[PDB]
RNA sequence: UAAUGGUUAUAUGCCGCCCGUCUUGAAACACGGACCAAGGAGUCUAACGUCUAUGCGAGUGUUUGGGUGUAAAACCCAUA
RNA sequence: UUUUAGUGGGCCAUUUUUGGUAAGCAGAACUGGCGAUGCGGGAUGAACCGAACGUAGAGUUAAGGUGCCGGAAUACACGCU
RNA sequence: AUGCCCUGACGAGUAGGCAGGCGUGGAGGUCAGUGACGAAGCCUAGACCGUAAGGUCGGGUCGAACGGCCUCUAGUGCAGA
């Protein structure tokens, strides 16, 4: 009579509806990403047709790896890099672009990797490199019990949810992207490319913006 | 390697354990560390605290202190307690009837408390017969009337008491105190 | 107790915690008090100003035991009163049977006006008084005599 | 004890994100677009062709 | 030499204090024999006080 | 000797170890440095205000 | 025999010799910091010697374990054997380096009569 | 030897600013300060008692005394590893309002007048300032505009 | 069971300058050291400062002395 | 908030500098280093490049390389000598 | 229960600070400790424990005393002078 088993009908029965609003939401926002950009690729057609030149919305975030190591980084780049969450080399952050983040990345040009991720690469490194933030104790994701109990104050209650909070930046991918710890990624598995890292992407190097080429190179470092 | 923006390895800073290896002060100590873990009311946490406080961080508190305290509204019928030493004043002419505990009451202060029909309690009773800290009220002593801290940032334009052996003329009463013999101050 | 010291954790190391650039040495400021004037000044000045120079008038033949004059304030001045009678002093609090408190008798020399006695009057026997330790007393209804 | 990785293991690709099996289901990931025939503008090709 | 925030101190030990150096280690053997005294001078002095 | 005379080489370095702090406003400053005759008068300015303050609960 | 437990992997088994005490007959291997300010040991300059640290400390399931899987524990007499039986399968007994030859025979014998493995029942045996 | 007088090195900086040389114009007088205004402290080198010391030219602060012609400002100056607390006598000629101050205080109002309609109905009405917020969708048009430019130039000295 | 493993000697590959010291900088063609045993260097005291522990707490401090003793101990005590 | 140690000989590099024809020169400024620091590379080197260090295993890289010493293409391509 | 356990992050270092330990001579207690059937010392490319300071055991030599633990105390640890 300490009454288990109507306890744990309830909590597998919580259990049900719970999976099942994750279910449909996951296929709310399936739905979503494929109308925008299938309603991107025919603006483009129809500008096309229309004699005009579609001009895309600018990226609304970057994805920001760190490319250098630790030692001789001069004070500016140094502090920029710690309020980016930047603190060693091969870490990744998401960063909402606005004008007062386009103006810290360009003080970190030559320490970082940035670039457009796209939903694949999002999805990617929140899957297998995805940690909570949680009473600071890095907690590995692994369950959506723990994104809701950290998250769901905002409304998050899966990782795809998530996911969501960050590719589309929405009101609260403030409290979506500092809840994640910063992406501790490996080195490339092809390598870099490039012979010498520590010039620019556009010269030959990797550092800076390599505007849709971040997703070859996080892929490659996942 | 990582840039770290914080010191590595801290410790927090405050006390953890008595430093005392007083044998029954690690009873309360482990009272009260059960009742802070196992309890939620505030009052545990701050009991638990005061007892891994040192002696000067652990001021007495006067009987006078303690009749002051009953004086507020409506805090006549309050346990007042002190993790710490409870002393006599002779200053005062009426105590009221009250419970405190204390850790210590001095010889005096035990006996104007029980003349006065209170009682002195020691807080293994107050966690008995008031284990959330129900109508408690912690008091404590003043740290800052100390001998010691007179002469803390004593320096110039201060005004806080010089580190000195001999009191009196002759004794660090010239150049450097008056606008005459030199400067002042 | 020596095993307690840091000369013992010293052991094994080189310049037992004084350094090898300072190199400890015999005297390097000088003796005691030397150059407090000169190149101890910024030390003299900031914890000790006054030190140097000459305060007002020399007191050949100094005796203490004239200056003898301890003071009791009325915050106390029913201590010496003892604890037992203490009680029945307090409680009919009347004249015509007053409690005398020979002040002198328990070593002080002025009685000072610190606070509040009760409103019991008492014949305090003092060699002074302040001016407000007179009139509090009194407004007790006590009285202050003078003996020598 | 030991972080799992979704990507691969497909009994925690199901822990997370019960579309997944949706997704594997009706192909989604594979799936066709109309074919819709629009054409350019003469201005466009002859813009881009241009010297 | 003159040092952080510390009162100034007045020891006077630039004499040769170490031959004049009392340490009374005699202090319970003097008190024996002090009453040994006692009783030898009582037994001298009998009956007087 | 000749000596190397001065450089503020490093002294930046140590100025920030310890973290340069402002100096931690409060409600309330001092009077210290106020017009002695405003001083003057707001000590009468706050005294009846608060027998007014005082009276009025009671 | 003992309790079971992991495979015991020791991290160095090699001795922490001190600098320079192949070299000079006056330094003993005995391990000492070598704390000179020019030390190509202190400086951890590659091709020289390890030193100590806290890393190589032994995993503490296994720690303090004897091959075998127990504890020594060194016993002087049948009083102090007498301690160890209930705990026979953690802890072997050691007869001490003076006990005599005729008290190493009746420590042995209760040692039999009691389970313990005890990792000296060899010396000041006349074979 | 070394010279650090009080207005040492101040040659172009309490100098009179090109055709604006004489009298002070009387809008300066007519200011009116009070305390806990925000002040810019700009030395007027023409009126040479009150005038503030070279280290905080150009400096602001919080005005916190006022006397007959002059206001008593307090900056902030950095002094080795801290900050201290410096309190300045300056005439009310080496003075101006920071119009930073003036711009923050319609925005109090504004903030206030725009919540107020927040009120009557929809609340939440987004008040906070955001950055430059990365441009949207556009659909450049072709018609009388015709993309045109051709090729990089060649090398000319041109003399 | 020396089969795995440990130790040890050797061989092979790659690496490895002589320690201590002062110095901005030492393998230096800077100083000390041929070797070994033993000894060998922050101590005690007077007066204090911060901190901490303990006793009592508006007080406190028995041990200068006195009493006492199983006798340099312990125990007890007036006036200062 | 208290208290206290050592230090108070410095040196290098980039950039902007004064003097000097110039200096592995004498002096400044900002930063990053060395001193106080190993590791991979520059054959070798306090300071350069890469990267800062618990003990191990596996993977991937950096700077630098891949005829042989020497791990790695006597690779592919267009020329020049 | 300065225990047992869960979780996360971290680990360079001279001068220097502090903490936790190892060892020596002597003291109070204890183990009714070891010991002429062999104490202590010493030798031992024999064994074991500890990251280490060190601790333990076996063998040989030897011949009278000496250890563990809880504490006290210092003329307490050497490669250099
Ligand atoms: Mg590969
Ligand atoms: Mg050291
Ligand atoms: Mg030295
Ligand atoms: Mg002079
Ligand atoms: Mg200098
Ligand atoms: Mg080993
Ligand atoms: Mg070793
Ligand atoms: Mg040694
Ligand atoms: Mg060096
Ligand atoms: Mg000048
Ligand atoms: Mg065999
Ligand atoms: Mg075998
Ligand atoms: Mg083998
Ligand atoms: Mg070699
Ligand atoms: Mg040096
Ligand atoms: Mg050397
Ligand atoms: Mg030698
Ligand atoms: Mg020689
Ligand atoms: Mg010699
Ligand atoms: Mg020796
Ligand atoms: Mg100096
Ligand atoms: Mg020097
Ligand atoms: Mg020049
Ligand atoms: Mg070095
Ligand atoms: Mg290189
Ligand atoms: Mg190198
Ligand atoms: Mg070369
Ligand atoms: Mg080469
Ligand atoms: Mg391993
Ligand atoms: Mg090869
Ligand atoms: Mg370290
Ligand atoms: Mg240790
Ligand atoms: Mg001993
Ligand atoms: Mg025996
Ligand atoms: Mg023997
Ligand atoms: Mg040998
Ligand atoms: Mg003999
Ligand atoms: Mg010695
Ligand atoms: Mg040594
Ligand atoms: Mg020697
Ligand atoms: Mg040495």
């Amino acid at each position: 009579a300490e009454q288990v088993a109507a306890e744990r009908a309830a909590r597998k029965a919580a259990n049900k509806e719970k999976r099942a609003i994750i279910l449909e939401r996951n296929a709310a926002y399936q739905k979503e990403y494929e109308t925008a950009e299938r309603n991107i690729i025919q603006a483009k057609r129809d500008a096309k047709a229309a004699g005009s030149y579609y001009v895309e919305a600018q990226h609304k975030l970057v994805f920001v790896v760190r490319i250098k190591g630790i030692n001789k980084i001069p004070p500016k780049p140094r502090k920029v890099l710690q309020l980016l969450r930047l603190t060693r080399i091969n870490s990744g952050t998401f960063v909402k672009v606005t004008k007062a983040t386009l103006e810290l990345l360009k003080l970190i040009e030559p320490y970082v990797a940035y670039g457009y991720p796209s939903y694949s690469t999002i999805r990617q490194l929140v899957y297998k490199r995805g940690f909570g933030k949680i009473n600071k104790q890095r907690v590995p994701l692994s369950d959506n019990a723990i994104i809701e109990a950290n998250l769901g104050k905002y409304g998050i209650l899966s990782i795809d949810d998530l996911i969501h909070e960050i590719i589309t930046v929405g009101p609260h991918f403030k409290q979506a992207n500092n809840f994640l710890w910063p992406f501790k990624l490996s080195n490339p598995s092809g390598g870099w490319g490039v012979p010498r890292k520590f010039k620019h992407f556009i010269q030959g190097g990797s550092f800076g913006n390599r505007e849709e080429f971040i997703n070859k190179l996080v892929k490659s470092m996942n | 390697g990582i840039d770290h923006t914080s010191k590595q390895h801290k410790r927090s800073g405050h006390r953890t354990a008595p430093k005392s290896d007083n044998v029954y002060l690690k009873l309360l100590v482990k009272l009260y560390t059960f009742l802070a873990r196992r309890t939620d009311a505030p009052f545990n946490k701050v009991v638990l605290k005061a007892l891994f406080l040192s002696k000067i961080n652990r001021p007495p508190v006067s009987v006078s202190r303690i009749a002051r305290a009953l004086k507020q509204e409506g805090a006549a019928n309050k346990t007042v307690v002190v993790v710490g030493t409870v002393t006599d004043d002779a200053r005062i002419f009426e105590f009221p009837k009250t419970t405190v505990a204390a850790l210590r009451f001095t010889a005096g202060a035990r006996a104007k408390i029980v003349k006065a029909g209170g009682e002195c309690i020691t807080l293994d009773q107050l966690a008995v017969r008031a284990p959330k800290g129900q109508n408690t009220l912690i008091l404590r002593g003043p740290r800052n009337s100390r001998e010691a801290v007179r002469h803390f940032g004593m320096g110039p334009h201060k005004g806080k008491a010089p580190r000195i052996l001999s009191t009196g003329r002759k004794f660090e009463r010239a150049r450097g105190r008056r606008r005459s013999k030199g400067f002042k101050v | 107790p020596s095993r307690f010291t840091k000369t013992r954790k010293h052991r094994g190391h080189v310049s037992a915690g004084k350094g090898r650039i300072g190199k400890h040495r015999k005297h390097p400021g000088g003796r005691g008090m030397a150059g407090g004037q000169h190149h101890h000044r910024i030390n003299m000045d900031k914890y000790h100003p006054g030190y140097f120079g000459k305060v007002g008038m020399r007191y050949f033949h100094k005796q203490q035991a004239h200056f003898w004059k301890p003071v009791l304030n009325l915050d106390k001045l029913w201590t010496l009163i003892p604890e037992d009678k203490r009680d029945q002093y307090l409680k009919s609090a009347s004249k015509e049977t007053a409690p005398v408190i020979d002040t002198l008798a328990a070593g002080y020399g002025k009685i000072l006006g610190k606070g509040r006695i009760p409103n019991v009057p008492v014949i305090v026997k003092a060699r002074f008084v302040s001016k407000l330790a007179e009139e509090k007393i009194r407004a007790a209804g006590g009285v202050v005599e003078l003996i020598a | 004890v030991l972080k799992k990785n979704p990507l691969k293991n497909k009994q925690v690709l199901l822990r997370l994100n019960p579309y997944a099996k949706v997704f594997a289901a009706e192909k989604l990931g594979s799936k066709k677009a109309e074919k819709t025939g629009t054409k350019p503008a003469a201005v466009f090709t002859e813009t881009l062709k241009h010297d | 030499a003159i040092s952080k925030n510390l009162p100034i101190l007045k020891n006077h030990f630039r004499k040769h204090w170490q031959e004049r150096v009392k340490v009374h280690f005699d202090q319970a053997g003097k008190k024996v024999s002090r009453r040994n005294a006692r009783a030898t001078r009582a037994a001298k002095i009998a009956p007087r006080p | 000797a000749k000596s190397k005379n001065h450089t503020a080489h490093n002294q930046t370095r140590k100025a920030h170890r310890n973290g340069i702090k402002k100096p931690k406003t409060y409600k309330y400053p001092s009077l210290k440095g106020v017009d002695p005759k405003f001083r003057r008068n707001h000590k009468h300015a706050l005294h009846g205000t608060a027998k007014a303050l005082a009276a009025a609960k009671k | 025999a003992s309790l079971p437990h992991p495979k015991i992997v020791k991290k160095h088994t090699k001795k922490f010799k001190r600098h320079h005490s192949d070299r000079y007959h006056r330094v003993a291997e005995n391990w000492r910091k070598q704390k000179g300010i020019d030390s190509v040991v202190r400086r951890r300059f590659r091709g020289n010697i390890s030193q100590p640290k806290i890393g190589y400390g032994s995993n503490k399931k296994t720690k303090f374990l004897s091959p075998s899987g127990h504890k020594t524990f060194l016993v002087a007499n049948v009083k102090d054997l007498e301690t160890l039986t209930m705990h026979t399968k953690t802890y072997a007994a050691e007869i001490a380096h003076n006990i005599s030859a005729k008290n190493r025979v009746v420590i042995l014998a209760r040692a039999k009569a009691l389970g313990i493995k005890v990792t000296n029942p060899k010396g000041r045996l006349a074979l | 030897g070394k010279s650090h007088g009080y207005r040492s090195r101040t040659r172009y900086m309490f100098q009179r600013d090109f055709r604006k040389h004489g009298a002070v114009h009387l809008s300066t007088y007519l200011k009116v300060y009070k305390v806990g205004d925000i002040v810019d402290i700009k030395a007027n080198g023409s009126i040479q008692k009150g005038m503030p010391h070279k280290f905080y030219q150009g400096k602001t602060g919080v005005v916190y005394n006022v006397t007959k012609s002059s206001v008593g400002v307090i900056i902030n100056k950095m002094v080795g590893n801290r900050y201290l607390e410096k309190r300045l006598n300056l005439r009310v000629e080496h003075i101006k309002h920071s119009k930073c101050r003036q711009e923050f205080l319609e925005r109090v109002k504004a903030n206030a007048a725009k919540r107020a309609e927040a009120k009557a109905q929809g609340v939440a009405v987004q008040l906070k300032r955001q950055p430059a917020q990365p441009r949207e969708s556009r659909i450049v048009s072709t018609e009388g505009n015709v993309p045109q430019t051709l090729a990089p130039v060649p090398y000319e000295t041109f003399i």
